């Protein structure tokens, strides 16, 4: 079947840029392509339809074009209402084949992070879990690495991680990671790290913690 | 206007039935190329359902068999009766108009589903403390980790509210409890430690759970 | 023809060589119902009736009984109970042009399904919503056809097919519309089991001397008994003697 | 949609009275030998019924 790449997932673009998204079908569909706008907690809208015809109502900045197996949604002069989710989708198919999804988010300037870790409480550990916390503060771009380490082993496979939406104020980011263990496989290990690495970092930067050590 | 009203949304047990109604103004359902379109919490657009002006169905392979498209022309409405639910169908359900090429120009506001096993329960909130070894003249990071709860969603508040610049609440991640867990931190001057006291307040009204954690230095 | 418009061709009173469609090897689709292709040139029907029209290889899949879709609901529509046979190959070398083919329509927009063997030809704007069109077209009022981009990029599934459905009547008429039924040569001086053109029967043909008028084909004896023939393809009257034989 | 009931769909000749075949041999629907090989006019005899 025909598989739709949608790419970037993220692009960061200013107020009156001109932006372009690019949905890739992995082979021709004519002109069968819609595009779509979502912002938060609200319902898509649609765009353009038939790759190049502009839905009454939207700004002339939005322009579909594109034939083939490559197509382009191109937004001529970007205003603050246009950052949002953009989504592809084949049309006329028996699948109703949807991209990945474009977010479009504010461009500024690089931010290294704060970085922060946070042991288990002793609360939590009579409970017979420990969750050691690692919080990266107010950066940018969104783009950041974590490892965790136990005892000098890289951890993967027991963290999960959260990353707010861009700060209303400054536009940075902020990224949580949690490394999840039992109390029995917390209390086998002497030290535990999170290594950032972030474009504004120089060098990965580790924050670390001793079992047992105020 | 021109408008979809959908409803039905609930919070089900896998294996449940529930039945999503889409009434609508400015389009006549019977007419029209009418499709339904989740969303799972995260993630992007899946077209679901489509029945056909002239009363032709289609369904997306994932909900063949589970799902169910109709109309009542009487109550110019859509409807998506679901069976054998699972986890996976967890999402926010649009109904929408289409155009005839998959084109979809008429949206509803959307119902939420969820799918889970899990019982809800109030979170537990544990303290993020700040660390001893702080810069003297800088930031201090401190917070609460509220954990395993369910459903969504919880607030959380610092000293009542009196606490609002530099705080981040995360959002919260699906553990494969299937219990929520979500984390809340504020920086702090790191000589404001001794002397101010940080409390997260965390509200869970599915469960009626209120809870004050002060989190404060760790002594030796 | 576009599929909404499907053209028609009624064949009547003819010989029907099948052996030129089912020993092709150019086509991608030869699917028959309710008949068997290789024994096709033994049959006899009233009228057969050969519909074409041009569709997405992705819809060919719909010209068959019982399916639902675009092209089967509004259309181009087989009954339950068909009795034919639907003929399709790839025709992207000729319905595709480079910046793209629109001569090609479909009806989109209709109220209900076509029944069997129905051809819509309306453009009436179609009334989506709860204001009438007059005509006009706008939100909620749609032209009804949609044309497809038949562009040489395209997949396999989005390429044009052109399509051809054989459909065969059987009503309690003539029939004009049979196989060849070919025929092998004929010997003489030997018990032969012989069927002439409607008459069948066993003995020995023999070099006749009667004179058969222009048009007569069968002799008779005095007691209501075949006595000669007249060859179909040669020209010449054979008596026909009954094969020897006695008591013992 | 069970599929484990089978019948046959092509044959050479009609069955004798109580006659039985269960034979798997591709039936050639074309001037082509199959050679046991399926495909166009390569026919499976049995089909499943839904
Ligand atoms: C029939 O065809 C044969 C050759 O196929 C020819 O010799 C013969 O003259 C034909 N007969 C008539 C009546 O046309």
């Amino acid at each position: 079947d025909i598989v739709m790449t949608q790419s970037p997932s993220f692009l960061s673009a200013s107020v009156g840029d001109r932006v372009t998204i690019t949905c890739r079908a992995s082979q021709g569909i004519s002109s069968y392509l819609a595009w779509y706008q979502q912002k938060p907690g609200k319902a898509p809208k649609l765009l353009i339809q038939a790759a190049s015809t502009l839905q009454s109502g939207v700004p002339s900045r939005f322009s579909g074009s594109g034939s083939g197996t490559e197509f382009t949604l191109t937004i001529s002069s970007l205003q603050p209402e246009d950052f949002a989710t953009y989504y592809c989708q084949q049309l006329n198919s028996y699948r109703y084949t949807f991209g990945q999804g474009t977010k479009v988010e504010i461009k500024r300037t690089v931010a290294a992070p704060s970085v922060f870790i946070f042991p288990p409480s002793d609360e939590q550990l009579k409970s017979g879990t420990a969750s050691v916390v690692c919080l990266l503060n107010n950066f940018y771009p969104r783009e950041a690495k974590v490892q965790w380490k136990v005892d000098n082993a890289l951890q993967s496979g027991n963290s999960q991680e959260s990353v707010t939406e861009q700060d209303s104020k400054d536009s940075t980011y902020s990224l949580s990671s949690t490394l999840t263990l039992s109390k029995a496989d917390y209390e086998k290990h002497k030290v535990y790290a999170c290594e950032v690495t972030h474009q504004g970092l120089s060098s990965p930067v580790t924050k670390s913690f001793n079992r047992g050590e105020c | 206007e021109v408008q979809l009203l959908e409803s039905g949304g609930d919070l089900i047990q896998p294996g449940g039935s529930l039945r999503l109604s889409c009434a609508a103004s400015g389009v006549t359902v019977s007419s029209n190329y009418m499709s339904w379109v989740r969303q799972a919490p995260g993630k992007g657009l899946e077209w679901v359902s489509i029945i056909y002006p002239g009363g032709s169905t289609f369904y997306a392979d994932s909900v063949k068999g589970r799902f169910t498209i109709s109309r009542d022309n009487s109550k110019n409405t859509l409807y998506l009766q679901m069976h054998s639910l699972r986890a996976e169908d967890t999402a926010v359900y649009y109904c929408a108009r289409d155009l005839g090429s998959g084109d979809m120009d008429v949206w509803g506001k959307g119902t939420t589903v969820t799918v889970s096993s899990a019982s809800t329960k109030g979170p537990s909130v544990f303290p993020l403390a700040p660390s001893s070894k702080s810069t003297s003249g800088g930031t201090a990071a401190l917070g609460c980790l509220v954990k395993d709860y369910f459903p969504e969603p919880v607030t959380v508040s610092w000293n009542s509210g009196a606490l609002t610049s530099g705080v981040h609440t995360f959002p919260a991640v699906l553990q494969s409890s299937g219990l929520y867990s979500l984390s809340s931190v504020v920086t702090v001057p790191s000589s404001s430690l001794g002397t101010q006291t940080y409390i997260c307040n965390v509200n869970h009204k599915p469960s009626n759970t209120k809870v004050d954690k002060k989190v404060e230095p760790k002594s030796c | 023809a576009s599929v909404y418009a499907w053209n028609r061709k009624r064949i009547s009173n003819c010989v029907a060589d099948y052996s030129v469609l089912y020993n092709s090897a150019s086509f991608s689709t030869f699917k028959c119902y309710g008949v068997s292709p290789t024994k096709l040139n033994d049959l006899c029907f009233t009228n057969v009736y050969a519909d074409s029209f041009v569709i997405r290889g992705d819809e060919v899949r719909q010209i068959a009984p019982g399916q639902t879709g675009k092209i089967a609901d509004y259309n181009y529509k087989l009954p339950d109970d068909f009795t034919g046979c639907v003929i399709a190959w790839n025709s992207n070398n000729l319905d595709s042009k480079v910046g793209g083919n629109y001569n090609y329509l479909y009806r989109l927009f209709r109220k209900s399904n076509l029944k069997p063997f129905e051809r819509d030809i309306s453009t009436e704007i179609y009334q989506a919503g709860s204001t009438p069109c007059n005509g006009v077209e706008g939100f909620n009022c749609y032209f009804p056809l949609q044309s497809y981009g038949f562009q040489p990029t395209n997949g396999v599934g989005y390429q044009p097919y052109r399509v051809v459905v054989l459909s065969f009547e059987l009503l309690h008429a003539p029939a004009t519309v049979c196989g060849p039924k070919k025929s092998t040569n004929l010997v003489k001086n030997k018990c032969v089991n012989f069927n002439f053109n409607g008459l069948t029967g066993t003995g020995v043909l023999t070099e006749s001397n009667k004179k058969f008028l222009p048009f007569q084909q069968f002799g008779r004896d005095i007691a209501d008994t075949t006595d000669a023939v007249r060859d179909p393809q040669t020209l010449e009257i054979l008596d026909i003697t009954p094969c020897s034989f006695g008591g013992v």
